[PDB]
């Protein structure tokens, strides 16, 4: 219960997701690339507000809590890794293997009873793509795949990207990016322009509700999404009018991307193609805490030898990462923390007045509430009551 | 044209939503309290919720989006966040027969 | 209730002015000076608690709420006016007219059905004195003159001010400056001195409980306040004595001043005369939220030509302002946030330990309880909520 | 209370000490060192969450409540002594005398007929062995000997410390410092390998669990304390292993000290000898709010002439000072930071998972909710 | 293998009783009605004694931070017990309460 329940009582259509300030549980997140974190070096990190600790051992890695049993202090303060299988509590030595996160040794007192009777919380990570995901919850996780958009995991796809974090609920990163009329913010886009793409200012939508978006709930890799199909019976708008004076207009371009997006669980855009007709781009909106998230945010690009990657490599860094994924996602960040205030209170749930293009964005919030695997709470961060 | 053949009146439980779609206009619903019945816009206009899928108790619809109300005869809010009267069209029935009209009210020649 | 019932029940006596901690809505505030807006420059700015945007277009002052009914984004984070009468959201293009708020326009979608059917709230704005100020209420406005205190609207009356944000609830303002004894505080104003003014330490009560305090409720205008005849009714004190001794004197200058002080709601002190005997100053307690305010100074000077008035605003800017404004003043400024702590919880209003020379302020708080217009609270704030 | 009901219904064993959060009020607690306030210079600080004015008159220390009764304000915001006993306010004038707070005079409404009918709150302040102890309490206070260590007061025990503001609640200090396993915090200290001593890990107990404590309900002075035996019957652990193979051991060093440890209400901690054979050290974690608290440090040394305690004082100033109360106890003040979120929600208190040694501590748990003087709240501060 | 705790007419109904043993961790023998359980006398969540607990029903709730253990299972029956209490066999020999080994 994150919520004031009046509020969830209130939107019978998505409660279970409004409730979801802290995240869902039991999913697969990616929080660091693989390059970040080497050999028998420790890295900190906070997911779905519970701080862990991940370390590479013989080329594995390992997920720990970031908090002692005893006193409950963060091992972090001052890591203590006494053998390549373990990691010794700073304050009274309680040592835990990496492993089991079982409680092994206890160098202030070899003679304890709480030696190999104590168990320290541990989490399932799997590398993939250069990417750390790890598994934030409980008993056997699933397939990597089920957590991932389609066509991430493709051998031949390169993927390469960027990650920060923003000071906002990751629920509003996710209903920004996957706005069909948010690319409004777009529209002095300098990308559009030197890459010559086509870019409208919005939609008119076309057709019943259904066809406005694809409920996805039998892909058999266990995914849960849903596609954005304004753009099929839609008349996209480039001319702007205000009472029947033009007074704004879309880009023109020869390049047509962006012609299929899809928002899957537990919180990942796709929007291909882009921002190239043969490249493609993947965000994750990864949640810390109630109010910020990972921006994990990544380039695919389907690839055969070094020279399919040097040359790629050369573009990232030379425009792609600085254009597409800086110079112009750049504009969904602030956007995103304008939205802060209004949702800060949860009432922005149940005062937003939405217009048509929000029925994708409605179909994500049931999608979410249907089918999300559980629901983190401040039981499961500090002490599970 | 002017009146839309719904169904008939048999055919709706006292205290039902039925929704009627309409080619070139914005769908209508059709509510069944007790033997008479009342008919509104469809679409909540606080946004884009279909008020046929929402609770009807009374004479009052509750959205299912974010639990605003309306009365059904009036079309006048009941409950927030909705503050915009929904647009009323009259129904009537002939032969057992459930007819909705083809415009709503208008704030013209009445009381 | 924006304060616990449990603290209510101990002041029966004033409970609604102390439940009015975000101020009282229903009434006129000045925001800014007329010099400040100009045509087609947008300007924000936060009254009791509600983000609110002004725009001059052809010379006339419009107001609009700085929350998109789409996302409730604020629209000035990037302002985009497209024509001169409308306003468009910088995130999805909603349009409104600056006129009656209504939405207009979507270049988003320009068919959708919301177009025409929805409005953002507006609020009455007027220009008086040189002063901007806004109808913090709904419904149609009383006259200006009923939330002015006597004199400030006269036409011979030349007024020029100051506005700044103080960290302080805007009640510890009121309070601050509806105090005859708190001038203790100013007894080493450099102004007391430069212009040579006779000043007491203190004004202490020397009538009755209804001689030296004069509540008005029967005015003309409709104007209600309450009057601290100090000069007429109060003791001055020169001498300040602890066990006897003199410790401490107020100023014995020739120019009298100060003679009578009066409160008047929704926020506003008038001192008369002030800094001068030929001068009068006005000044308002402005609430933006629950820790800060706006204080807006003006002092006013019955000018008779134009030659008067070009000299007093050259005196104004070289001598009042310097001064008095600030060098008078900006005491008041710590000692209003000196107050903070003790009220933070709303405990103090139970806590204070008051004394005689408070009886003005009581008075205050009775009829600023009693005449109010309506007490604004967080759901005014955010959206009125209602059930059926 | 200051701590939800749920979490206090469970702490059967010490619910006054978890609801302790501001401290335990009706004791005497160091807040400065004497040299610290001069002749008519009024000094300012918070205990226990009120904000105080100390002043010297006469040589002699007054304590008044830094809060004006009439419209709340710190007098300290600016101080107006303008008679040597009293202190105007500098907002409306109401003037205080320091011997008894009573309002004596109103400088802007002489005649006012509260003049003599209101009392501003003072506290008893006494000053021992070059320390400024505050009664934080109501009534008559007891002597400053029941809330002392033994021995802090004897005539020729030289004192000298250091004192700061550490941001973590008092109790986590407390503890910290009463934590018979907490050494191993301390096995890289240049004091430990300099001077030579002896430092074990930590300690494998033996005997029963009431031989791990030595609990003294009554000093003739009424004092209430605990001393730490786990050495009596304990094995010291100087190697330390993991799964059988050393990873690390203690320091071997020939000079035994701290053999004797002991933590009194209302939170001073003795350890003796230390940082050398011939000293004691005292140490006061005295609650400031619920956040903060001062770390008051004291070495003791018996000096029987002005030539020892020169040279004492020498010695501090160049070596004890520097490489014990602060090379060696830095460490102890980031591990007590580091406790502070698992305790801040006051859920640290049930789900903290316990081991032998913290039997120490749990006595002490124990004797504070059973002899403190009294639980300080968030009513005494606000009124 | 077993040892002496007591009478049974020395415990009663919803009683708990300290068992000491030697060179051996402590005991704690609980009578829920006429039925006798034991179980180890240290809460596994801490260094807390269960005897000097509060036994309700079947349910033994830890003093020191309201931990709780099933005595007939020895099962975890309130948080932050997680770990389970080791059982002993139990048994009455004429009046007479005794305790043995771990089951
Ligand atoms: C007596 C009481 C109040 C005040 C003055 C005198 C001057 C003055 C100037 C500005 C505000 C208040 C006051
Ligand atoms: C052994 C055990 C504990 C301690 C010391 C030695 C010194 C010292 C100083 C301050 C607090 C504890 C201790
Ligand atoms: S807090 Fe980690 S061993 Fe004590
Ligand atoms: S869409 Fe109907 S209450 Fe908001
Ligand atoms: S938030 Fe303003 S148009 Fe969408
Ligand atoms: S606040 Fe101290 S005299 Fe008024
Ligand atoms: S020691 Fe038993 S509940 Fe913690
Ligand atoms: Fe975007
Ligand atoms: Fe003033
Ligand atoms: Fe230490």
């Amino acid at each position: 219960a994150n919520v004031d329940e009046a509020i969830l009582k209130r939107v019978k259509g998505w409660a279970p997701y409004v409730d979801a300030k802290l995240g869902f549980r039991n999913h697969w997140y990616p929080v660091m690339f693989s390059k970040e974190i080497n050999e028998g070096e420790p890295k900190t990190l906070k997911l779905l507000g519970e701080n862990l600790l991940v370390n590479r051992i013989d080329g594995k890695l390992y997920c720990l809590k970031d908090r002692c049993l005893h006193r409950g202090v963060q091992l972090s303060v001052k890591v203590e890794c006494k053998t390549k299988s373990t990691i010794t509590c700073w304050y009274h030595a309680w040592t835990y293997r990496w492993e089991d996160g079982v409680l092994c040794d206890i160098l202030t007192n070899p003679t304890s009873a709480q030696i190999g009777r104590q168990k320290l919380k541990t989490y399932p990570v799997q590398e993939a793509k250069g990417c750390v995901f790890i598994y934030l919850g409980d008993g056997d996780p699933p397939p990597l795949a089920r957590d991932t958009p389609p066509n991430f995991l493709d051998d031949d796809m390169e993927i390469l990207g960027k990650n920060q974090i923003i000071k906002s609920n990751w629920r509003l990163a996710v209903e920004n990016g996957f706005d069909p009329s948010h690319i409004y913010i777009h529209k002095d886009s300098i990308l559009v322009k030197d890459n010559d793409l086509a870019l409208p200012l919005g939609f008119a939508p076309g057709g019943d509700r259904k066809q406005q978006t694809r409920v996805v709930d039998d892909d058999v890799v266990g995914r849960k999404g849903v596609y954005d199909l304004i753009g099929e019976h839609g008349v996209p708008v480039f001319e702007g009018t205000i009472g029947g004076e033009v007074v704004r207009e879309g880009a023109y371009g020869e390049k047509i991307v962006a012609n299929d997006i899809s928002i899957w669980l537990p919180g990942v855009l796709k929007v291909n193609p882009w921002p190239n007709p043969d490249m493609m781009q993947f965000e994750w909106y990864v949640p810390i805490d109630e109010n910020t998230h990972y921006y994990f945010q990544t380039l695919g690009k389907p690839c055969a030898n070094d020279e399919e990657r040097k040359k790629y490599e050369q573009e990232f860094e030379s425009k792609w990462k600085p254009m597409a994924l800086e110079g112009f996602n750049n504009d969904d960040i602030w956007a995103r923390e304008a939205m802060v205030d209004f949702y800060a209170d949860d009432k922005g749930w149940v005062n937003e007045i939405l217009f048509e293009s929000d029925e994708a964005i409605v179909a994500w919030r049931k999608l979410a509430s249907e089918h999300n695997q559980g629901i983190q709470t401040q039981a499961h961060v500090s002490g599970l009551e | 044209q002017i009146w839309l053949k719904v169904c008939a009146a048999s055919d709706m439980q006292p205290g039902t939503i039925r929704r009627v779609n309409r080619v070139g206009a914005a769908p209508l619903a059709v509510y069944r309290v007790g033997d008479q019945f009342y008919a509104t816009e469809d679409t909540c206009t606080h946004g884009i919720a279909s008020l046929s899928e929402g609770t009807l108790d009374g004479d009052v619809i509750e959205c299912p989006f974010h639990g605003g109300a309306f009365n059904v005869c009036t079309g006048m809010p009941a409950s927030s966040p909705c503050t915009v009267p929904l647009g009323v069209f009259e129904v009537e029935v002939k032969e057992g027969e459930v007819y909705v009209a083809g415009e709503k009210k208008l704030e013209h020649h009445h009381h």
